[PDB]
């Protein structure tokens, strides 16, 4: 049914799941250490464990379509079929040209290492696949692939984290641009967090660092929060986080980090506040090799206004940053702060 | 089955054989080729039913896929090119209306108006030739009443139905009332 | 199989109507292929499933009561009965019968003889509790091997039950 | 029905069929194409009952289409065109006028002055050709009392209504009186 | 809406003709708008449904004839002040008096999940308090008040 | 003591024997929640019931029928059965508060003998 | 008589298909070789394994030659155990392979044990088991370690 | 293990045999036969019992009236049992398999038709015998088919 | 011994064939016993798998059983060159044990014994569709007495008194 859905571009989600299901029940790989996640016994330091078996499993309400079923197909499946379904979700949330090729190109190459032949099957134009993103299922099961290959990482089928990724960690840009502001500064995590500023970066960390959510803990459910199902809306998006990543994202441009360059502009948001904050903490890191208070009181000797010091330093960390991208952070200081 | 193994209970919805009528709207075109006329409409029917030796098309239809190719032999027509020393003689045939087939199936899923073409070589021994089909099954939901399938086949040809549908590779059965039900296909195919 | 008559024999008693209509381009010979001609009646049956059989006997009366008008242009047969009787037949339980028309037609092509038809159907149950007369004495045949040969190519099937009643016990078209 | 499942009462407005009048002005428009000239009306009521084979027009005036298309057809004129050899036989046909439909198809909803017209070949075998059409069937709440539908058929023609308009799936019966009231079309139609 | 339709079907033939409209009026039926506002509520509340293509053209009734929440929701964020101490900033005594009308405690303009997003397709209110005419002086203020500080939402509101 | 009782089966098909009936009448305490002790009463109830089946004339799927009257709180029982070829629903009538057998063997599978079911 | 409410999810994969419902009990009853779930239940847990074994519904891959066959079983309901300490509405698994000869393969369990005070009447738990399998009640309920009016009464492990 | 089976079956049978020239002798026939089952679709649990079904028909091999290209015709219906040292065999079920595989025996060359509908019946009362039937062990020989009771089958051999 | 399969476990492996077939001799071959004595030393020095090896034997030896000829056979015209090529699906009932899993790879075979050429295709299949007996593709016409035929391509043949031949073993450690 998926193949031959696949080479006419007509496939049924139903079909594709089903199908997933059916050719990932490898019940192998050990466990060594307690699994346990949210409250969840998921294995004991010693069970052998199933991708599915740290999803709970129930029967589908539905009508299946009929499908285009190929009788030809040998038992050639599990090597490389699964593994493209499940590149075929990164591949199609890319929605630009030029990455979703790329892409492409690296996916053929993953599956190419382990068939050889592999002719691709969906047709290189009306792609279908973007659409497996909306259904849920799909994504449980990509999002299950991707922690329990994440968990055993030497697994002989550890290849299929190819797709899946991107599954990792998905709509938490603002935890991941904090855990980039701690790391490209040296400074610690809880010393960074007393120098945010504006009262709007304030309530998001309040809204972000809830206790009760374990996001320290790399093998547990929280970075499929949506993927999973587990909440519709993440609060460490991007989007309901704007204000601090703008500013995590402008202090780390500020600090000479490649990685903050393409980050795109938070909409609607005050950025003169935010933008001065992360001026004065870029100040800080890159002058002196870092108490918020005294630098604080070193501005209000200013009366809130940055120094010509300051402006200097930030044209020398956003000058000669050639191909930026429009809408970013790269080219917003580059017309900011590049006076 | 339940004789040999441990736990394999039918299911409620449909017991085991849960007759049942599903009414769908066909289409068909017909194109075969020989080496020599077909002697026999028994041969006619040897060939045509090596159309689904490599099967790629559709899953929801192929019973009614192979009902719709006996249908089609039974009505293939010749052409002047089957006159005495032409060419190669080629058949056609073209067949369309709507038709309830009884079968003893299960529930089919749900088809679409979809229509995919079907070509085979085949080789009964002494004739050789090709094949050309086109099938448009596809359910119905409206209420009017629609002749029975079976009865597409006119009384001149197929002078015995329950083997001439049975080299096609289907299963029939005699419901005493005049009305063929379809038991299953070929085992396992 | 069932205990209480799964497939066993029924009388069915239905008052029934009948108008028939055949044409063709030369007058038939033969019995035969009048039988020939009206035996493609139900090419593409539209009507009710359940009284398909009933329709069947009706159309074997019709044609054993063929008789042509006085104008035999083309030459165009003729014939209509209407009667009430009961019908033994073998074909477990049958759907309830309104008193309902529907209509026939389906052009034949035998070879020699071609044409159309027209049937008159109005074959409905009741329940009224008197004795009615046989559906096969409505016949005038050879009993030895008349009824049972004609009726057969028409698709029906006939025996014996050493009572003398011809009782049915099968249809069979196209086979 | 009833004896079938739980719970299909019929409602307290009409019975079950519940007699009623409906007063209708109409309009009509017909021309008919074949190969060779309808030797009986026979033929005409065949060629013409599959007008609505694929039917796309009105359902409230379904019935009134079928009845305009039975007057239609009682009136189908030649034309000099029918005469020995001098192309194929067209034929045509048109009536307009008011009139009221004793029937008991359940109340029909409110219908509009609007024009429909429908074509579609037809193959009754022998003759070959296509159809024309043009209904005006629209509501009349004038009191102006109207003739009789049924009466607009000439008694030269249809020996036999109960089946002559019975051909394009009318059930017809007998008020014991003279009238006859449209039963239903045909079952499931 | 023709790109969205292709998505499932894949033929889509266009179905209204291009000229002679007909569909504005369907926005005057009541019944049509309250199935609208309820297919969105329904998809609103569940995100990730398999029919959840349907939130096109259904969006529209969302928050619908409530201009003035989406220009103070704008206002509140776009200066990252918090909506307890912009409300201290508003003047004039006519935009006080809008506010006052549009902060009636039982409401439930802060829950997402709400009937309030539909108060005027289910006919909760017939001449919606929210709007921008019967509050035209809160959102003059606050529209050009989001444009003088650079937003590109706060260009285009008559 | 005194009682009141009316069967009723339905199955998809007639039963063939009075083996098929019993097995498929002897699956209606799967799940038996009315009065423990009168559990066995209720049993030979159900078999007594089982003895004098006559099905209605009418005999849509066959149903089976049967009545036979010869705390006082009359509780009702229904359990689907699946033996295989016959399947479909039970209807008790049970106000615990005639044989015509052969009887040794239907009875006992019942769970008759002391009390065996679902052995 | 201890009135409870219970839940039950089973999966049982074996290299061949199962002969019959003892090698089925060989192939359970080695569940608790290793025990570590909450001890008080011990017997409840038997007597649901039991009934899990015996509602072990197949699967499509238990046909000819697909793959492992993988029983699965689900139940869910509530009842009174004739025969503990106050069980909880708390779930564990339990995942243990079996050695049974001409059989191999692991197990899976969800049990929920648990009190329920609800008046509600409850079905007899040994009514639970349809009587077309388990020929020998008594040797059946053996196997699994469970020692056995028309109702039977749990002597012990 | 390998004893002999009194087994009881009702069957269905008509050959249909096409050639180029009507066919002289019955060993030509048999020849023409033999090849029936090139590839065999059909169970082979009736495969024997096809054979002698085989040998039924081809016993009585009566040409049509109309004898264009001589079609040879037979039709049998009956009722009986086979003797045979097969050893057990599964039981049958009421399906009808066709059948078809051209031959080339140097002379005469053509094509077949079968349809058998070998099925099991569990009545009681004393049946006729398959091998009365005929009208023999050579015959049997160049089938395959080793002897009336049944010893087992030698296909191309 | 095991538990699984304890010596001889009778194990039916459906799987889907394909073959070519060349032959070269200085004179063309009269009986069948010569052209299997000339095709049986085709695996002299054997590179391919292992797993497929008594089904290339089978397959060898229904090509060499359907060795049609061709037109330069004749009484004196060139080398006489054979050829064959049967496809299809088929089982073979073995008791070898278990087989690894077959993967569709053409494998050719070039040994002189003149010359041969092979091209086998035999690999897996997991449908569910029935698909006739492999020793049933040897049509009757030779291999008067087909278990020596068949046995001295190294095969071991046993006869199950149904009609349907299996395969013991091969010969030793071969």
């Amino acid at each position: 049914y998926v193949y031959q859905g696949l080479k006419s571009g007509n496939v049924s989600i139903i079909h594709v799941n089903s199908y997933l299901y059916g050719a990932l029940k490898d019940i192998r790989g050990k466990l060594d250490k307690d699994w346990s996640s949210f409250g969840i016994n998921i294995g004991k330091a010693g069970d052998t464990i199933g991708i599915f078996d740290l999803v709970s499993l129930k029967a589908l309400d539905g009508v299946l379509p009929d499908g285009v079923s190929d009788a030809s197909r040998t038992s050639a499946d599990d090597k490389w079929l699964p593994l493209y379904l499940l590149g075929l979700y990164r591949v199609g949330r890319t929605q630009m040209p030029e990455y979703r090729k790329k892409l492409m190109d690296g996916l053929t190459n993953q599956c190419k290492m382990i068939n050889e032949q592999f002719e691709p099957l969906v047709p290189e134009g009306r792609d279908i696949f973007d659409v497996w993103g909306n259904d849920s299922n799909y994504t449980k099961i990509v999002a299950a692939v991707d922690m329990f290959f994440h968990m055993f990482k030497k697994h002989e089928c550890a290849s299929f984290r190819y797709g899946t990724i991107v599954s990792r960690f998905k709509d938490c840009a603002a935890l991941a641009t904090f855990g980039h502001l701690c790391k490209i500064t040296g400074m610690s995590t809880e010393d960074v967090t007393t120098w945010i500023l504006n009262r709007e970066v304030a309530d998001e960390m309040v809204q972000m660092m809830l206790p009760g959510q374990e996001i320290d803990k790399a093998d547990s459910y929280m970075p499929y929060l949506i993927d999973f199902g587990l909440s519709s809306k993440s609060p460490y998006s991007s989007v309901k986080n704007p204000a601090f990543h703008f500013w995590g994202q402008l202090t780390a441009l500020l600090l000479r980090s490649t990685r903050a360059r393409n980050a795109r502009q938070p909409d609607d948001i005050e950025y003169t506040s935010l933008t001065t904050a992360g001026l004065l903490y870029a100040y800080a890191v890159g002058s002196s090799a870092r108490d918020v208070v005294e630098w604080l009181g070193w501005f209000e000797d200013q009366n809130r206004k940055p120094t010509p010091d300051m402006m200097q330093y930030a044209k020398r960390a956003v000058m000669s940053l050639q191909g930026l991208r429009e809408k970013t952070i790269g080219k917003y200081a580059k017309s900011e702060f590049d006076k | 089955l339940s004789n040999d193994f441990f736990g394999m209970e039918d299911m409620d919805l449909y017991d085991k054989d849960s007759l049942r009528y599903e009414k769908f709207r066909f289409m068909l075109k017909m194109t075969v080729r020989s080496n020599k006329p077909f002697r026999s409409y028994d041969d006619v029917t040897a060939a045509v039913s090596q159309w689904d030796n490599s099967y790629i098309g559709m899953v929801g239809k192929r019973p009614f896929y192979k009902i719709i190719a006996l249908i089609g032999s039974s009505h293939l027509q010749a052409t002047p090119a089957v006159l005495a020393d032409l060419n190669q003689p080629e058949y056609y045939a073209t067949l369309t209306g709507r038709c309830f087939l009884p079968h003893r199936l299960g529930l089919i899923p749900p088809m679409f108006n979809v229509s995919e073409t079907f070509r085979k070589p085949f080789n009964i021994g002494i004739y050789k030739g090709t094949l050309d089909f086109t099938f448009t099954v596809s359910d119905d939901e409206s209420n009017e009443k629609v002749p029975h399938v079976w009865e597409y086949m006119n009384p001149k040809y197929q002078s015995q139905i329950q083997k001439e549908g049975l080299k096609f590779g289907l299963i029939l059965s005699k419901k005493a009332t005049g009305t063929w039900v379809l038991d299953q296909l070929s085992p396992f195919k």
